[PDB]
């Protein structure tokens, strides 16, 4: 109905977190930095680090734009 | 191109605060147009504004 | 459809069902609008037929007849319609009286009087 | 049949609040410009730059 | 976001504490799932003290990571136009058609899409 | 007997719409005026002009 393959549903969750700052990397090339601080708050709500009355995380991307 | 800009800047109403991302991420540019007497007096007293518009001066023909 | 009126075209329009009281008729059909202005010395419709060449009064005896033969009217919904396609054949915008004069000659049931009396489609 | 009497008897707002300059110079009806060779092609080096990149007349 | 008043700054500071809004038909939609994430404008040091001062003092502490996208490096530019064009590749390898790009053309398609500030 | 009803329902609009002043200085019912001749006096000389011939007190 969607479009979406069997293969990127079946993956486990405690996996999928760990390999998830390699794969942003692949099309993204420059920011080393920012990607990787993308995933210290994901994985820190999931792993009950963080309060339940709180969301999944909250960013504000400054600086120019272009960078992706 | 925007023609007498002292207007849109700060007289219409001041419409300058929407514009500066604008100007300054390269999302949208423009072109100013005004008068060097006016040009003081809205862009020069203000670092924001000067930072991002350069001089640029039109020659006078002559004979 | 837009169907907007002038100040002129008010005038004859809400004149036809006053002027159908004294000539004992319930109902309002549209062979009483050419009689209202053929009443009127000096009016826009007798004004085009002297240029286009007909007489008045075989055109007046014609209108005549069929009020005779009657008992709004569903005809005059349809009368409108072909009124509005002469405004934009004009390069206009309002519809005034002239525009609801050449509606006349569209109708099947309308205009054997105007042939009978000289009126030219291609001429009016 | 109602409906296309009624109406009849991107780049929208850009046509009817301002003037495209490029369509008249398309079409022969804007008036050339000859002597401004030392100013045209200074606006489009300040396009493409960084610092002060909004040229001001 | 940048260009609004007080209004929804206020509104969007309860769903980072309670995890829920109040609606306007009766409902208390949980926020526990939906990532919150911006996207603004005012080496990086110098950037993030800008923001601090234009929005609200109980605001700009409680968000989780401040990334400041600094400029591109001029190194990794190159990695990123070709990565692009594969792309361009993929829809021509049905119909046996190679497009190949040589070292010239990558320069052009370089220095001139990209710029620290102007976009891309 | 459709036609005399419309017509009863001189002039209608200005005997139900408007008082006539001339009706009530024709009867005595109305209080003359003294010391304005040269006010009275002046309105005369100008409704007889060809412009501005309305004058406002
Ligand atoms: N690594 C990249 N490769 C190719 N294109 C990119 C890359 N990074 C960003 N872009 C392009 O730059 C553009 C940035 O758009 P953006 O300014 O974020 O839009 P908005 O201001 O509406 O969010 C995107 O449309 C994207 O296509």
């Amino acid at each position: 109905w969607t479009g979406i393959p069997v293969s990127n549903l079946q993956r486990s969750e405690k996996e999928k977190l760990l390999h998830m700052e390699e794969y942003m990397k692949q099309h993204v090339v420059g920011q080393d930095e920012a990607i990787k601080a993308i995933c210290d708050a994901i994985r820190l709500s999931r792993t009950g680090l963080q309060n339940r009355n709180r969301p999944l995380a909250s960013f504000l991307f400054l600086g120019p734009t272009g960078c992706g | 191109f925007i023609d007498e800009i002292h207007t849109v800047l700060g007289a219409a109403i001041d419409a300058a605060n929407l514009l500066k991302p604008m100007l300054a991420r390269g999302e949208l540019r423009c072109i100013g147009a005004t008068t060097l007497t006016e040009y003081r007096q809205y862009v020069e007293k203000d670092p924001a504004f000067e930072r991002r518009f350069q001089l640029v001066m039109v020659e006078e023909p002559s004979v | 459809s837009s169907m907007q009126f002038t100040d002129k075209a008010t005038e004859t329009l809400n004149a036809a069902a006053k002027y159908a009281a004294e000539n004992s008729h319930v109902q309002l059909h549209p062979s009483h609008v050419a009689v209202v202005m053929l009443d009127e010395e000096n009016s826009l419709f007798r004004s085009i037929l002297e240029k286009a060449g007909g007489d008045v009064v075989s055109i007046e005896r014609g209108f005549k007849k069929i009020m005779v033969r009657q008992p709004h009217s569903p005809e005059l919904a349809k009368l409108l319609h072909y009124a509005h396609e002469h405004m934009k054949k004009q390069r206009d915008l309002y519809i005034a009286q002239d525009h609801l004069i050449l509606a006349l000659a569209d109708l099947p049931s309308m205009a054997q009087v105007l042939k009978e009396g000289g009126v030219t489609k291609k001429s009016l | 049949e109602n409906a296309v009497t009624h109406v009849r008897g991107a780049y929208e707002a850009l046509s009817k609040y301002c003037i495209d300059l490029t369509e008249l110079a398309a079409s022969g009806k804007l008036d050339p410009v000859i002597g401004r060779d030392e100013i045209i092609s200074r606006v489009i080096r300040v396009l493409s730059r960084r610092t002060k990149n909004n040229p001001c007349l | 976001m940048e260009k609004a008043h007080k209004d929804v700054s206020n509104l969007l500071l309860q769903i980072l504490d309670d995890g829920h809004c109040t609606d306007s038909k009766g409902r208390r939609v949980d926020f526990k799932n939906t990532i919150i994430v911006m996207t603004s404008n005012l080496t990086k040091n110098a950037v993030l003290a800008t923001a601090r001062r234009h929005f609200a003092n109980e605001f700009i502490n409680r968000i989780d990571e401040l990334i400041v996208f600094n400029r591109l490096t001029p190194s990794n530019i190159r990695k990123i136009v070709d990565v692009r064009l594969k792309e361009v590749q993929e829809r021509l390898d049905e119909k046996q058609i190679t497009l190949d790009v040589d070292d010239k053309a990558k320069d052009l398609l370089a220095q001139q899409g990209f710029d620290p500030v102007y976009g891309a």
